[PDB]
């Protein structure tokens, strides 16, 4: 939920 | 104030952010306002104002934990992935953002997306209700407020913010700079290099201040009033943690009509 969001954001920043 | 090189650059930055805002967010405030004021002949939305109209509107509402409120939160957070990816894509256009430390980029966005989502939800709200199902429906504020606890209290603090935020009468040009200012907040916990972040926000704040002077002559202290709205945004996000504890302590009826569960998943 939080690390889920952080991973969504990390992937979108790629 | 003077039209000097520095002011010219700040106008170029506002235009650059506006053009990137339009490319990244397909649902602008102007489109939402046209629907709400009935100016769009192409998508007259159905009005859901009670349980009877809700069941008549089963056509338009188009359809894993066990608690209903938790499943609503999981679903709307999943539906909000496209918004998070659009905000993140918008952030890449902010000059200097991608040069920041990658950990700070993630930290700035993970706190900022919630406040930006609420800012754009206000565009879908008037004093009477909120647009749902991609502008094909309209859920009234009092019907939401009348639902059984804890659901009846979910959206009402957001309507109260939206009425006060929409009274400022910002357009998409204003909102593009305001969103960038939210992202470049040097006060996020866990930031590694606050100084380069505030250097960018200092530039965005100047561009915002000049934009509001040019765009809103009849608003005294609009810059200050708008910055104070960030306090209301933060409180709404903060209160979602408290809302979880209200659910874990409610042993009353927590069942909700399946169509209402779907509508809440389109909200935040
Ligand atoms: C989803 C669907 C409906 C509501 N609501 O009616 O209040 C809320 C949510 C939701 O997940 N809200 C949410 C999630 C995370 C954060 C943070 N940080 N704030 C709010």
């Amino acid at each position: 939920s939080n690390l889920g969001l952080e991973d969504i954001i990390r992937k979108a920043l790629m | 104030g003077q039209l000097n090189p520095e002011s010219a650059d700040l106008r170029a930055l506002a235009k650059h952010l506006y053009d990137s805002y339009i490319k990244s967010f397909p649902l602008t405030k102007a489109k939402a306002r046209a629907i709400l004021t009935g100016k769009t002949t192409d998508k007259s939305p159905f009005v859901i104002y009670d349980m009877n109209s809700l069941m008549m509107g089963e056509d338009k509402i188009k359809f894993q934990s066990k608690e209903v409120a938790i499943r609503i939160f999981q679903g709307c957070q999943f539906r909000s992935v496209e918004a998070v990816q659009e905000i993140t894509e918008y952030a890449k256009s902010i000059p200097g953002f991608v040069n920041l430390d990658l950990n700070d980029q993630v930290t700035l966005l993970k706190y900022g997306v919630h406040e930006i989502i609420y800012t754009m939800l206000a565009s879908l709200m008037n004093k009477d209700g909120v647009l749902i199902s991609e502008g094909q429906g309209f859920m009234t504020r009092e019907f939401l407020k009348s639902l059984r606890k804890p659901f009846g209290d979910f959206m009402e603090p957001k309507f109260e913010f939206a009425v006060k935020f929409n009274a400022l009468e910002l357009d998409d040009s204003d909102l593009a700079i305001f969103i960038a200012v939210i992202i470049l907040s040097g006060d996020r916990p866990g930031l590694l290099n606050v100084k380069p972040i505030e250097d960018i926000q200092d530039n965005l704040l100047q561009a915002l201040e000049l934009q509001l002077k040019l765009n809103h002559p009849e608003s005294s202290q609009l810059f200050a009033k708008l910055l104070q709205k960030m306090t209301d945004l933060r409180q709404i996000v903060t209160e979602h943690v408290q809302l979880l504890q209200v659910i874990k302590k409610t042993e009353t009826d927590m069942s909700l009509h399946p169509l209402l569960q779907e509508i809440y998943k389109d909200l935040y």
